[PDB]
C-alpha cells in the first residue's frame, strides 16, 4: 500500500537514472575518501533526497540510524536549533565510530539569513569531525558565503530515456498496460519530473482499472492531472484569431469553465503554439510576447479573471493586423 | 584537501590588498596603538573580518589569547551572555604596553537582537579605558543609534578588478599552476568582487581541469556562457535570439535567475554599443528579474525580455 | 439560517455534483472506504456530502462518539495531531447499540473531518501522514481543500483524490425553485437567474442572499414581489440605471463634465469597484462596437484592473478609465 | 594615562556652562533639582512658581548623544548629592527592582557620610539622586520593569531621574503625568562648531570651516559622533593638506556624487576611459548614501549632454521617474534581506541612469541629504500625533489621521487663539476645554507644533509674555479631570 | 461643539430616514443580529449609527466606555501594548497600529473575548486595512463563534474585502448627505447656539464646500463662526485647513512657473508638508483633483494629468519614500503643462 513515489525508491546508487555525470563523481568520491561537504541543488523530482540517502547507505551500512543526522525546512528552527541541535551533533563524539558523521538538510533554502550565517559559522567550526549536505530547489536563495564552502551540484532534469525506462520498470511490477500515445502525452507533461510521473501513474492504476488490464488513454491522463489538451488549445486559438468577439469570447469561457483549466495554463500554451508560427511582421511578436508576459504577470497577482481573459482575447486579436 | 581560501588567508595587515585607505589607517592604528570602537561595514568577501583579525594580531603580539574575545554566530549571544561574560572580561585584569588594549571582536552584529545591543552600550562606554570593542556587519542599517553612535563606522568598497587579478597573480605563482588571460578574465567576470569566491573558483578549475582556461571555468562554474548571451543580445532578428534561448539555453536546464544574470553581467561589460542602450537594456533586464525573482520565472517572461531588448536595439 | 434548515442530509437531495456521489454510494456497502482527498471551489456541497454519508452511515446515536469534527478555526499544531488526533486515532471504536444495528451497517472504523486542508502547517501534515496511515484499520480520513498544491504528495497517494466541479447555470436553478417553493417566499419573474449569475459558482451566496432579501422585503409588510433591483442593491454592484448614465456620459462629452459626473458618483453614488466589471460586461457584451474598439477597451479596463488591484485610491483611477475610454 | 584614552572621554565636560545647546532644559532641570527640596517640605503640593513642584522624578529625553546622560550626572554632581545610576546592563525585573534599590529609596548615603560631611557644604550630601539610565531598554528580560519604575516615580523621598530616548513611545505610557518630562533637542550648529574650533585648538590642527558645516551635516547633529569623527584626522601623519582624509573615509559621499555628477565622464571621449562598470563600482563605495544623495542634488546641475531638442525640464522629468522607480526597487531589496542580488540593478536606476541623465557642471554646492531629518521628523511627529489620539479617542472617534486634517484647525482657534486677545483671564476656559479632552500642557504644545503653512503658532507662541505663559503653566498644575 | 449635539440615539438621527427605518427595523431583535458590513464615504455617520444600533438594542449605558490596553507577543520577544476601546456591552478593534499581527492579535482576541460568558460586539474600524490572512482569520472567527460575536464592520469603499467575508454579512451602504440635508443640520446647530445667521446661503455654502463631509462642515461652521464673533455675514471668507491652502498654492506656483528653480521650492513645500502628519494619498489627491480644476488648462492637459496621477499613485502604494514618487509626479506635470 505503499505510493510508488516511496516504493519505486532507489535503494542504491545504481538505481538513479539520468544523473550519470554527478553519480561517477561522487563515487569517485567516496572511494577516495575526501568527501566533503556538498549542496544538491536542482529542480523538484530528479532524486537528489535518493541519492544522497543512497549515498549515506552505502557508506554506513546498518550504522545509518546512528551517523547519519536528516534535518528539515522550518520546523520552528529560527535560531535555536540550528544553535543547539546541529552544533551537538557536530560536537559530540560517538563512541565506537571511526570516520566522520553526516548530516544533510533538506530543502534548505528557506533559512533565513540569520540562520544561513549560524549554519556557515557551525560548518566552518567543525569542518573536520564531520561532514556537510544541504540540498535546494534554488541556489540563488542561499548566501553567497555558504556557496563557497562546498562543493555544488546541480541536478538536470531526466531526460526523455530514462523516464521511459522507468516507465518500463513499473509496468514490469505492476500488472498495467499503457497506450502508445499515453507514455508520449507523460514525457510531455511532465516536464522532466519523476515524482509527478509516478503520482499520476497511480491515480489512473486506481480510478481506471476494473478488471486491472484496461488501457489507458489520453483523455484520462489529461484529466486527472488537469492538464489542457492540444486539440482544445488548437481550438481556441483558431476561435480567438478567426471568428468575431462573441463567439470567440463564449468559446474561451466555455472551455474554462467546462474543464478547469487557469488562465496562466491557456497562457503558456497559447505562446507555445505560436512559437512556431511564420508571421510576416517582427512588430506582431514583439506585442505579442509583451502583451502575454504583462497579462500573466498580472494574472499572478489574483486579479478579476474575466477581464484578464478578454484582455488576453483583445491582444491576440490586436496583434494579429500586420 | 586544503581549502586555498583558508590556506592563503592574510595573516598580516600588509598582505590584505583592497581597500589602501582604509588599510594605511588602520596600519597606523596598529603601530600608534590608540584604538577606537569601531563597527566594520561592506560587502561579503571582501576581507572584514580577516582585516579586524589581523589588526588585533598586529596590536597584541603575543597576548592575542587572553586579550581578545570573539564571538561569531556559533556562539550564543543573549542578554544573559553580554551581561555577564562581555562585563566579566572587560573588568578583567591584564597589563599591556601603554598604547594597547583588550579587543572584544564581534563577528556578524547585524543578527544580534536589538535588546542585546542595547545591554552593550554602557558596558563599551564605562570601560572605554580598557576594553575597545569591534563589530563587522554587512549591512549598518540593523545596529542601534546609539551604538552606530560611540563608535567610528568603516565602510569597504568592493573589490576592482586590478586588486583581485594581482591577488590572483600571487597565487599562482606560489601555486605554479598552468594558466592563460581568457581563464583569468573569466574568473574576474564570474567573481564580481568577491576575493573568497574567485579563490574557491581557481581552486576547484585547478583541481578539475588542471589548465585554467575561460571554457574550464565557464564549465566548473555551471552558468550560461557570456559568449552565447551576448550573441542573444545582439542578434539582428528576434526569431533568431528566441531561437537560441530556446534550443541552446532554455533546453539545458539553466535557471531564469542565472540566465537573467548572466545576461545583466554581460551587457554592463558590452563595449561595443553606447551607453544610453546599455542603461535601458539594463534596466529592461532589471525589470524581468525583478518579475522572475516575484514567483513567475516562466520562459514567456524571458521572451518578451528579449523582444524589448531587440526593439529598443533596433529603435 | 436556510443554509442550514436545507442543507443535504442524504446523498440524493445533492443534484449539482453527481459524478462523485455514485461511486461513493457504490462503495459503501464495503468496508475498504479508503480516505479521501475532496478539492473544490467553495459552496459546491463538500461538507453537505459529508455529513450525508456519516448520517447515512451511522445514525444519530454515533453521531458524536465516533466522528469528529476538526476544522482550521480550532487549534490543530503539531501538538494537537500529537496528543489528540493521535490518541481520538488509536482509541477503540464504541459499541453500537442494537437500535443502530437493527438500521444501520456499523463499520468498523472511525470517521475524522479535517476540512480545509490548504492552511495547515507542512509539520502538521507530514505528522498526520503517520497518524492516518498506520491506523487504517480502525480509522479513516477525509480531507477537504480548495488547492491541491497546498497539501504534499505522500498525502495524496493512500488517499483518493475527488474534484467537486463547479456547478452550471443550468442545473441550479431547480434547486433555487425548490428553496422558494419550501418557504412560500413570493418572488418576481426575472430575479432568480439574476441571483444565479450574481452569485455564479458559490449557491451558498445565492442562497443567503435570496433569504436575507426576503427577510428584508418582510418588513415592508407590503407582501409585493421581490424585485430584481432589492436584490442586486444587497450585493454590493452597482445597478444598472447609474450604469447606463456613466455610458451615455462617456459616450459623448467633456473632461469637466465627467470629472464632475464621477466627483458626484463617488460622493454619493455607490462606492464599489463593480463599475469596472459592469462596464467590461456591458461593452464586451454589446454588439454595435468595432474591433478596433474592443482591443483597446479590454486592454484599458486591464490596466484599471491591474491598478486598483494594489490598494490604490479608487476616485483617480475611475476617473482616468473614464477619461481614457472617452478618449476613444 | 594621557593618550590610551579617547577623545569623548578626555574633552567631556566637566561644568554646565561647556554643555553645547539645550540650555533651557538644563537650567529647568537644575532650577528642579534644587527646589526639590522645598518641594518636599511642601508635600509636593504647591507648584513653585513653575508648576514643577509637584512631579517627584524627572524624565530626559531626546535624539541620541545630544548630552542627557552627561548634563543629568553634572547637575546631580554639581549640588553635592550623592549619584546612585542604574544602567540597560543590569537586571531590572520586578523582583531585583523590589530588593535592590527599593530599598534604598528612602536611605543616606554611607559613601556621602563617611566621604565629607563635618563643613557646612550642604545638607543634602547625605541624599539619593537615583538615575535610572536608559529606560527604553528594559528588554524582554526585564518583566514588569516599566510599571515598578512607573511606582518608583511616586511613593519616593529622593530625586529620581529618568534617561530614555523615545519618550512616545508605548512602552512608556506609565509615566504619562507622574514625572517631570523635559525635552532635549538637537544642538545647534554653532555651539558644535565653537566645541570643534576649541578640540582642534587644544590638538594643534586647523580645519576649514567648510568641513566642519559638512561634517555637522552628515552627522545630523550627533555630538560624540562629530568628536569620534574628529578623532580620526589623528592617524594622518605620514603637511596643511587634510584633502585625503576628508574625501575618501570621513566625507566619501560627497565625492562620490561629485564624481558621478561629472558630465565629462558620459561624453564620448570619456565613456570609455571611465566605462559604466567604473560608475556601477563608484556607487558600491557606499550603497547606504549614494542615492540620496543623488535624488537630493540631482536638478542642481547646469547640463551639457542634453539631447538635440531636450531641455532642463523633460530631462528632470525622467531622471524622477528613474528615480522613483529605483525607490521602488530599494522598497523591495529592504523588504526581504535575502535579496542581496538585486544590488546592481538598484545601483543603475537609483544613482548612475539620473546621474548620466542630468550630468553636466555644479552649479551650486553639494549639499548632503535631506531625507534623513525629515524622516525622523515625521517619525517623532507620527508618535506624538498617536499619543495625542490616545487621549481623545474617548470623545472624538474618528481615525488618528482624521485628528490631524481636520480637528487641529479648530484645536487652533479655540486652545491658542483666545489667549492672543483675551490676555490672561481665558485660562479657565482653555483649561475646562483641554480637561473635556483629557488633554494636558504637553499635549497643549504637541497640538500647537505642526500647523504647518500661513498657521505656524512658533512666531505666535514665542510672541506672548513669559508672565501669561508661566501663570498658565502653573495654573493647569492644580486642576486635574482624570 | 460637533460631538456635543451628536446624536446619541436612533430617534435623534435626522439623516437617511430610509437607513434609520432600517436600523429600527433591524433593532427588533436583541437575539438574532446578523453580521453586519458597513461601508460609505468619511464623514457620513456610521460609527454613529454603529453606536446608536448599540444603544438601541442594549441599554442607554453603552456610552460610558473605557479604553484598555492589552499586551501580545509574537513569535520572537516584541511585546506590542495594542489599545482597544471596551463597554459592559461591546468593543472597539482599530488595525491600524500593527502591520504584521493583523493574522495574530485578531484570532486570538476573540478567541478570548467569545468564553468569558447574550453575545457581544466587536466594531472592526477601519475594515479595509486587513491583508487577505486578516480576513481569513476573521471569517473563520465568523464560522466559529456566531452565538457570542456579532461583528459590524466600518469601512469605505470596500473592493479590499474577500468574498467569504461579503457572502457572510448585510452589506449597508451610508451615502454622502447632500446640501439640502446637510444645511438643516447645519441650522438646528446654529439654532442650538443662538448664532446670528444674516440669511441662509451661508449654510449652502458650506454645505458646497465641504463636498458632502459632514463632520468637516459642522467644524468648518466651528472654525468660521469663532473669527467673525460668532456673527456670519455675507462677507464670508470660507475657511479651509492649514493644508488645504499650501496645496491650493503650490498648485498656482504650479500653473504659473514651470521651471527646476521652482522645483526646489516644490520639494521644499513637499518637504513641509509631509513632516506634519499627512499622508502621501492625500497629498496626491489634493494636488490632482486641485490642478485639474485650473480654467487656463484644455482637455489634453488634463488627460495627461490625471494618467500621470493615476500611474503615480501605483507607484506610491509600492513605495517607502513618498517625497521621490511626489517629486516624480511635479516634475511629469511640469514637463507636460510645458
Ligand atoms: N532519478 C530517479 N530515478 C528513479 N526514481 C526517481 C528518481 N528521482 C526521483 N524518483 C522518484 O521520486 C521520488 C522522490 O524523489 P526525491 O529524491 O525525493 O526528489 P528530490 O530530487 O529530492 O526533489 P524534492 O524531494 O521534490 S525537493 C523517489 O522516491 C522516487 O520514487
Ligand atoms: N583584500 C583581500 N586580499 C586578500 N585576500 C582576501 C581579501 N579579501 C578577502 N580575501 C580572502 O577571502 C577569504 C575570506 O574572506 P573573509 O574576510 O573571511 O570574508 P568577510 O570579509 O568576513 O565577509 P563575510 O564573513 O562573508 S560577511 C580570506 O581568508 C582571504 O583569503
Ligand atoms: N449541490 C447542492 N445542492 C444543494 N445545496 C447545496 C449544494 N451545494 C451546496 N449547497 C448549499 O450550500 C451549503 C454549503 O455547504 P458546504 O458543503 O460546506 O459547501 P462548501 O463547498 O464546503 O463551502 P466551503 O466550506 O467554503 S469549501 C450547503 O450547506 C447547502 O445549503
Ligand atoms: N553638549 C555636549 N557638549 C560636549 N560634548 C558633548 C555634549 N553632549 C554629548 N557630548 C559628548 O558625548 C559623550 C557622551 O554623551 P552622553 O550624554 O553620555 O550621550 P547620551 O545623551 O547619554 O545619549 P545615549 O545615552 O548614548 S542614547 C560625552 O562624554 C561628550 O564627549
Ligand atoms: N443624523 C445626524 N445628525 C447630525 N449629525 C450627524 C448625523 N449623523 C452623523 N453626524 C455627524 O457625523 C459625525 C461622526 O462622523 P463619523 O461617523 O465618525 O465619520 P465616518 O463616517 O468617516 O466614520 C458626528 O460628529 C456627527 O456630528
Ligand atoms: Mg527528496
Ligand atoms: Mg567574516
Ligand atoms: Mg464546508
Ligand atoms: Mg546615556
Amino acid at each position: 500500500n505503499l505510493p510508488w513515489v516511496e516504493k519505486y525508491r532507489p535503494e542504491t546508487l545504481d538505481e538513479v537514472y539520468g544523473q550519470n555525470e554527478v553519480i561517477t563523481t561522487v563515487r569517485k568520491f567516496v572511494d577516495e575518501g575526501k568527501l566533503p561537504h556538498l549542496l544538491f541543488y536542482g529542480p523538484p523530482g530528479t532524486g537528489k533526497t535518493s541519492t544522497i540517502v543512497a549515498l549515506a547507505r552505502e557508506i554506513y551500512g546498518k550504522n545509518y540510524s546512528n551517523m547519519v543526522l536528516e534535518l528539515n525546512a522550518s520546523d520552528d528552527r529560527g535560531i535555536d536549533v540550528v544553535r543547539n541541535q546541529i552544533k551537538d551533533f557536530a560536537s559530540t563524539r560517538q563512541i565506537f565510530s571511526k570516520g566522520f558523521k553526516l548530516i544533510i538538510l533538506d530543502e534548505a533554502d528557506a533559512m533565513t539569513n540569520a540562520a544561513q550565517n549560524a549554519l556557515r559559522r557551525v560548518i566552518e567550526r567543525y569542518t573536520k569531525n564531520t561532514r556537510f549536505c544541504v540540498l535546494a530547489n534554488y541556489a540563488h536563495k542561499l548566501t553567497p558565503a555558504l556557496l563557497s564552502r562546498c562543493t555544488r551540484f546541480r541536478f538536470q532534469p531526466l531526460p526523455q530515456e530514462a523516464i521511459e525506462r522507468r516507465i518500463a520498470n513499473v509496468l514490469v511490477h505492476e500488472k498495467l498496460k499503457l497506450s502508445p500515445n499515453a507514455e508520449k502525452a507523460l514525457i510531455e507533461l511532465s516536464n522532466g519530473d519523476m515524482r509527478r510521473v509516478l503520482n499520476v501513474l497511480q491515480s489512473c492504476k486506481a480510478t481506471l482499472d476494473n478488471p486491472d488490464e484496461d488501457e489507458i488513454s489520453d483523455d484520462v491522463i489529461y484529466e486527472c492531472c488537469g492538464a489542457p489538451r492540444p486539440s482544445d488549445l488548437k481550438a481556441v486559438l483558431k476561435s480567438i484569431l478567426e471568428d468575431d468577439w462573441g463567439t470567440a469570447h463564449y468559446t474561451l469561457n466555455k472551455v474554462r469553465s467546462a474543464k478547469g483549466l487557469a488562465l496562466i495554463d491557456l497562457i503558456e500554451g497559447i505562446v507555445k503554439i505560436l512559437e512556431d508560427y511564420e508571421l510576416q511582421n517582427e512588430e506582431t511578436r514583439v506585442h505579442l510576447l509583451t502583451k502575454l508576459a504583462d497579462i500573466e504577470y498580472s494574472i499572478s497577482k489574483g486579479g478579476n479573471d474575466q477581464i484578464q481573459g478578454s484582455a488576453v482575447i483583445g491582444a491576440i486579436k490586436a496583434s494579429f493586423e500586420n | 584537501q586544503l581549502p586555498w581560501v583558508e590556506k592563503y588567508r592574510p595573516q598580516v595587515l600588509s598582505d590584505i590588498v583592497g581597500n589602501k585607505e582604509t588599510i594605511d589607517r588602520l596600519q597606523q592604528i596598529a603601530k600608534d596603538g590608540n584604538m577606537p570602537h569601531m563597527i566594520i561595514s561592506g560587502m561579503p568577501g571582501i576581507g572584514k573580518t580577516t582585516s579586524v583579525h589581523c589588526l588585533a594580531h598586529e596590536l597584541l603580539g603575543r597576548s592575542y589569547a587572553d586579550g581578545v574575545l570573539e564571538l561569531n554566530a556559533s556562539d550564543d549571544r543573549g542578554i544573559d551572555v553580554v551581561r555577564n561574560q562581555i562585563k566579566h572580561f572587560a573588568q578583567k585584569k591584564l597589563h599591556l604596553p601603554p598604547g594597547k588594549h583588550k579587543i572584544v571582536i564581534l563577528d556578524e552584529a547585524d543578527s544580534m537582537t536589538a535588546g542585546a545591543q542595547q545591554a552593550l552600550r554602557r558596558t563599551m562606554e564605562l570601560y572605554s579605558n580598557s576594553t575597545r570593542f569591534a563589530f563587522a556587519c554587512n549591512q549598518s542599517n540593523k545596529i542601534i543609534e546609539p551604538l552606530q553612535s560611540r563608535c567610528a563606522i568603516l565602510r569597504y568598497s568592493k573589490l576592482s578588478d586590478e586588486d583581485v587579478l594581482k591577488r590572483l597573480l600571487q597565487i599562482i605563482k606560489l601555486e605554479d599552476v598552468k594558466y592563460t588571460n581568457d581563464g583569468l578574465e573569466a574568473i574576474i567576470f564570474t567573481a564580481e568582487g568577491d576575493m573568497r569566491q574567485a579563490i574557491n573558483n581557481l581552486q576547484s578549475t585547478v583541481a578539475g581541469h588542471g589548465l585554467v582556461n575561460a571554457d574550464n571555468v565557464f564549465k566548473i562554474v555551471d552558468s550560461p556562457h557570456p559568449l552565447i548571451v551576448k550573441k542573444m543580445l545582439l542578434a539582428s532578428n528576434l526569431e533568431d535570439s528566441i531561437q537560441i534561448l530556446r534550443t541552446d539555453l532554455w533546453k539545458k536546464g539553466y535557471s531564469s535567475i542565472d540566465i537573467v544574470t548572466t545576461s545583466f553581467r554581460v551587457t554592463k561589460n558590452l563595449a561595443q554599443v553606447k551607453e544610453s542602450v546599455r542603461l535601458e537594456m539594463i534596466k529592461e533586464i532589471g525589470l524581468t528579474h525583478m518579475r522572475i525573482l516575484e514567483g513567475v520565472g516562466t520562459y514567456l517572461q524571458l521572451a518578451s525580455m528579449l523582444a524589448k531588448i531587440h526593439k529598443l536595439n533596433n529603435k | 439560517p436556510w443554509v442550514e434548515k436545507y442543507r443535504p442530509k442524504n446523498l440524493d437531495e445533492v443534484t449539482a455534483q453527481d459524478h462523485a456521489v455514485t461511486v461513493l454510494k457504490k462503495t459503501l456497502k464495503s468496508a475498504n472506504l479508503p480516505h479521501m482527498l475532496f478539492y473544490g471551489p467553495p459552496g459546491t456541497g463538500k461538507t453537505s456530502t459529508i455529513l450525508a454519508l456519516t448520517k447515512e452511515l451511522y445514525g444519530p446515536d454515533l453521531m458524536k462518539s465516533r466522528i469528529l469534527e476538526l476544522n482550521a478555526s480550532d487549534e490543530r499544531g503539531i501538538s494537537i495531531v500529537r496528543e489528540k488526533v493521535k490518541n481520538f486515532a488509536r482509541l477503540t471504536v464504541s459499541k453500537p447499540s442494537k437500535h443502530d444495528l437493527e438500521n444501520y451497517p456499523c463499520p468498523p472504523y472511525k470517521i475524522i473531518i479535517l476540512d480545509e486542508a490548504d492552511s495547515m502547517t507542512a509539520d502538521a501534515q507530514s505528522a498526520l501522514r503517520r497518524t492516518m496511515e498506520t491506523y487504517s484499520g480502525v480509522t479513516r480520513f477525509c480531507l477537504i481543500c480548495n488547492y491541491v498544491t497546498r497539501i504534499i504528495d505522500p498525502l495524496a497517494s493512500r488517499c483518493s483524490k475527488f474534484r467537486f466541479k463547479a456547478l452550471d447555470a443550468s442545473n441550479a436553478i431547480d434547486r433555487l425553485r425548490f428553496i422558494s417553493e419550501q418557504e412560500n417566499v413570493k418572488c418576481d419573474d426575472g430575479v432568480l437567474e439574476r441571483i444565479l449569475d450574481i452569485s455564479a459558482g458559490d449557491l451558498r451566496r445565492g442562497i443567503t442572499l435570496l433569504q436575507s432579501a426576503s427577510k428584508g422585503a418582510q418588513y415592508l409588510g407590503d407582501g409585493k414581489n421581490i424585485t430584481s433591483t432589492q436584490v442586486e442593491e444587497l450585493a454590493g454592484v452597482v445597478p444598472h440605471d447609474i450604469l447606463i448614465e456613466i455610458v451615455e456620459k462617456v459616450k459623448s462629452g467633456d473632461f469637466d463634465e465627467i470629472k464632475k459626473y464621477v466627483n458626484t458618483f463617488m460622493k454619493s453614488g455607490w462606492s464599489a469597484a463593480s463599475v469596472v466589471n459592469q462596464l467590461h460586461e456591458y461593452y464586451i457584451t454589446n454588439d454595435n462596437f468595432d474591433t478596433n474598439f474592443k482591443n483597446q477597451i479590454s486592454w484599458l479596463l486591464f490596466t484599471t484592473d491591474s491598478r486598483l488591484n494594489n490598494g490604490t485610491n479608487e476616485h483617480i483611477q475611475l476617473l482616468n478609465l473614464l477619461v481614457k475610454i472617452s478618449q476613444l | 594615562r594621557e593618550e590610551d584614552k579617547l577623545w569623548t572621554v578626555k574633552y567631556a565636560p566637566t561644568n554646565l556652562q561647556q554643555v553645547c545647546g539645550n540650555k533651557g532644559s538644563v537650567m529647568k532641570l537644575k532650577n528642579w533639582l534644587a527646589n526639590w527640596e522645598n518641594s518636599k517640605k511642601n508635600s509636593f503640593k504647591h507648584a513653585g512658581k513653575d508648576g514643577s513642584g509637584v512631579f517627584r522624578a524627572a524624565m530626559l529625553y531626546g535624539p541620541p548623544g545630544i548630552g542627557k546622560t552627561t548634563a543629568a550626572h553634572l547637575v546631580a554632581q554639581e549640588l553635592g548629592y550623592d549619584i546612585l545610576e542604574q544602567n540597560a546592563s543590569d537586571v531590572r525585573s520586578k523582583t531585583l527592582l523590589n530588593a535592590g534599590v527599593k530599598n534604598a529609596l528612602d536611605n543616606m548615603s554611607v559613601v556621602g557620610y563617611f566621604k565629607h560631611n563635618e563643613e557646612a557644604q550642604n545638607l543634602n550630601g547625605k541624599h539619593f539622586v537615583i538615575i535610572m539610565d536608559e529606560v527604553d531598554g528594559m528588554s524582554g528580560g526585564d518583566r514588569g520593569g516599566v510599571g515598578q519604575l512607573a511606582q518608583f516615580c511616586r511613593k519616593t523621598s529622593t530625586p529620581l531621574i529618568l534617561i530614555c530616548n523615545e519618550r512616545n513611545l508605548p512602552k512608556m505610557r506609565p509615566f504619562d503625568r507622574v514625572c517631570l518630562d523635559i525635552q532635549f533637542r538637537r544642538p545647534d550648529a554653532n555651539s558644535i562648531k565653537s566645541r570643534l574650533m576649541t578640540i582642534a585648538i587644544r590638538e594643534k590642527f586647523k580645519l576649514d570651516p567648510n568641513v566642519i558645516d559638512r561634517l555637522i551635516q552628515t552627522t545630523r547633529g550627533d555630538i560624540r559622533q562629530v568628536i569620534n569623527l574628529l578623532s580620526t584626522i589623528s592617524t594622518t601623519t605620514k603637511n596643511e593638506i587634510s584633502k585625503a582624509w576628508e574625501k575618501n573615509i570621513a566625507l566619501k559621499p560627497f565625492d562620490i556624487a561629485h564624481k558621478m555628477l561629472d558630465g565629462q565622464i558620459y561624453s564620448d571621449i570619456g565613456s570609455r576611459n571611465f566605462t559604466l562598470n567604473d560608475k556601477i563600482a563608484l556607487y558600491f563605495d557606499d550603497f547606504d548614501f549614494t542615492p540620496l544623495m543623488i535624488q537630493e542634488n540631482y536638478l542642481s546641475t547646469r547640463p551639457s549632454v542634453l539631447k538635440p531638442g531636450q531641455s532642463h525640464l523633460e530631462a528632470v522629468a525622467e531622471a524622477a521617474n528613474c528615480i522613483s522607480l529605483g525607490d521602488i526597487v530599494e522598497k523591495k531589496i529592504r523588504s526581504s534581506e535575502q535579496l542581496w542580488s538585486l544590488l546592481p540593478l538598484h545601483a543603475v536606476l537609483s544613482s548612475v541612469y539620473p546621474a548620466s541623465k542630468v550630468a553636466g557642471h555644479m552649479a551650486g554646492r553639494i549639499n548632503f541629504t535631506a531625507w534623513l531629518g525629515q524622516n525622523s521628523k515625521s517619525a517623532k511627529y507620527y508618535r506624538l500625533l498617536q499619543e495625542i489620539h490616545y487621549h481623545t479617542r474617548l470623545g472624538t472617534s474618528t481615525d488618528k489621521i482624521g485628528l490631524r486634517l481636520d480637528y487641529l484647525p479648530t484645536f487652533r482657534k479655540r486652545l491658542l487663539d483666545p489667549f492672543l486677545k483675551q490676555g490672561a483671564d481665558a485660562i479657565s476656559s482653555v483649561i475646562e476645554v483641554m480637561d473635556d479632552y483629557y488633554l494636558t500642557k504637553e499635549d497643549w504644545d504637541s497640538i500647537m507644533e505642526f500647523f504647518v503653512g500661513p498657521d505656524v503658532t512658533t512666531a505666535i507662541i514665542k510672541k506672548i509674555p513669559a508672565t501669561v505663559k508661566s501663570g498658565f503653566t502653573r495654573k493647569y498644575n492644580s486642576m486635574t479631570h482624570p | 461643539w460637533v460631538d456635543k449635539y451628536r446624536p446619541k440615539s436612533l430617534n435623534a438621527l435626522s439623516h437617511n430616514e430610509e437607513l434609520t427605518n432600517f436600523l429600527k427595523s433591524l433593532s427588533d431583535q436583541p437575539r438574532d443580529l446578523p453580521h453586519l458590513l458597513l461601508y460609505g464615504p468619511n464623514g457620513t455617520g456610521k460609527k454613529t449609527r454603529c453606536m446608536a444600533l448599540l444603544e438601541s438594542i442594549f441599554g442607554p449605558g453603552v456610552y460610558r466606555l473605557k479604553i484598555d490596553v492589552r499586551q501580545f507577543v509574537t513569535a520572537s520577544n516584541r511585546k506590542l501594548e495594542l489599545n482597544v476601546v471596551s463597554s459592559p456591552y461591546h468593543l472597539e478593534i482599530t488595525p491600524s497600529d500593527m502591520g504584521n499581527n493583523d493574522r495574530i492579535v485578531i484570532q486570538e482576541l476573540l478567541k478570548e473575548v467569545a468564553q468569558m460568558e447574550r453575545y457581544k460586539c466587536v466594531i472592526i474600524n477601519e475594515a479595509n486595512s486587513l491583508t487577505k490572512d486578516a480576513q481569513a482569520a476573521l471569517r473563520r472567527t465568523m464560522e466559529k463563534y456566531s452565538k457570542n460575536i456579532r461583528l459590524i464592520m466600518v469601512c469605505d469603499s470596500m473592493s479590499p474585502i474577500i468574498a467569504p467575508i461579503k457572502s457572510r454579512c448585510l452589506l449597508i451602504r451610508c451615502p454622502a448627505p447632500s446640501d439640502s440635508e446637510i444645511s438643516t443640520i447645519l441650522s438646528d446647530v446654529v439654532t442650538n447656539e443662538r448664532i446670528q445667521l444674516e440669511t441662509k446661503d451661508i449654510l449652502k455654502r458650506i454645505a458646497q464646500a465641504s463636498n458632502g463631509n459632514l463632520r468637516v462642515s459642522l467644524l468648518m461652521l466651528e472654525s468660521m463662526a469663532l473669527n467673525n464673533e460668532l456673527a456670519l455675514k455675507s462677507s464670508s471668507p470660507i475657511i479651509k485647513p492649514d493644508w488645504i491652502i499650501v496645496i491650493h498654492k503650490l498648485t498656482r506656483k504650479i500653473v504659473k512657473e514651470r521651471s527646476v528653480n521652482s522645483l526646489i521650492e516644490c520639494r521644499a513645500v513637499l518637504y513641509d508638508l509631509l513632516a506634519h502628519c499627512i499622508p502621501a494619498n492625500i497629498i496626491l489627491k489634493e494636488l490632482t483633483f486641485s490642478l485639474l480644476d485650473v480654467e487656463t488648462l484644455n482637455t489634453t492637459n488634463k488627460s495627461s494629468i490625471i494618467e500621470y496621477s493615476s500611474v503615480f499613485d501605483e507607484r506610491l502604494s509600492l513605495g517607502n519614500k513618498a517625497i521621490f514618487h511626489l517629486e516624480g509626479f511635479i516634475a511629469k506635470v511640469m514637463c507636460c503643462l510645458d
